């Protein structure tokens, strides 16, 4: 559900046991499968992945996949409670405390956490740039939000991203324009039923680590269920355009 | 360290917890797609 680790680590008894709680609802063998885990004698110790360097050897695709590969080894979290606090409309700066914590703990992450560690882990390729790309998405009586990271490189679009579904996450960088991707995107979903609502579309996130800006979130915002795909096309090009060659003042200042 | 070695014994248990987790909800997923 909503439920947040808002006490660090090591875990606080309260966030533990509402994380137990919540889990022993959910799942069908219950407390066994609880007191399974908890009173194992001796757990087997997962082991840590390093944190991806880049090599001489890699492509930048390459450095984007062994990105992606690191995250999918902290693997998606399904634990019903959240890991890390992220509070998206922070300064750079503190973000990318936050993910330096997560290489740390090294724990499973949701699709927010996951863009602030690509930004984190890309913020020395300065040739890669960017942007958090953003769903709402309708299915069968519930809203959904997810975001992955969308990027932009050497005059393609790509993503990085983690998602229950290997679909909605990473893409390569083989997309000519921003509306390719958005589009595969929109036909990924539709695969598992869901109708896009609405896209919003991020600024490019500067490269300092220290920034104090905030991420832009909604830069555009693309009410798509209710366009015909032309005028999705027609906007998210003209969009894609000006990032690529303005310096756009954050939407969230005017 | 004390706090070391719990964050030792809940990074364990979360690994744990999070395999069966998936796993029930690739279960729910394919079953799904199936219905």
């Amino acid at each position: 559900l909503f439920h947040v680790n808002k006490s660090g680590f090591p875990i606080d008894s309260h966030t533990w046991e509402r994380m137990w709680l919540h889990v022993a609802k959910v799942h069908p063998r219950g407390g066994e499968m609880v007191g399974a885990i908890r009173n194992a004698a001796f757990l087997a110790k997962p082991s840590i992945p390093q944190v991806p360097n880049y090599r001489l050897s890699m492509t930048i695709p390459d450095w984007l996949q062994a990105i992606q590969n690191y995250m999918k080894t902290l693997q998606y979290n399904h634990t019903g409670t959240q890991f890390f606090e992220i509070r998206k409309m922070r300064p750079l700066s503190g973000l990318m405390e936050t993910a330096k914590e997560m290489t740390r703990e090294s724990l499973p992450i949701k699709c927010l956490e996951a863009v602030i560690l690509g930004i984190y882990l890309t913020n020395g390729q300065p040739s890669i740039e960017r942007f958090p790309i953003s769903f709402k998405t309708y299915f069968s009586g519930n809203y959904f939000h997810h975001v992955v990271l969308g990027i932009y490189c050497n005059g393609y679009y790509g993503s990085l991203g983690m998602s229950r579904r290997a679909e909605l996450m990473d893409k390569p960088l083989t997309f000519r324009t921003l509306s390719d991707l958005v589009f595969d995107f929109e036909d990924s979903y539709k695969k598992y039923l869901h109708t896009v609502k609405k896209v919003k579309i991020g600024l490019y996130v500067p490269h300092e680590p220290h920034s104090f800006q905030p991420i832009e979130w909604k830069q555009l915002v693309l009410n798509v269920s209710k366009m015909l795909r032309a005028d999705i096309r027609k906007e998210l090009e003209k969009y894609a355009r000006d990032m690529r060659m303005k310096i756009l003042k954050p939407a969230s200042a005017h | 360290s004390a706090q070391q070695e719990l964050k030792q014994r809940q990074r364990a248990e979360i690994y744990a917890l999070n395999r069966v987790m998936t796993e029930l909800e690739q279960q729910q997923f394919d079953e799904f797609c199936k219905q």
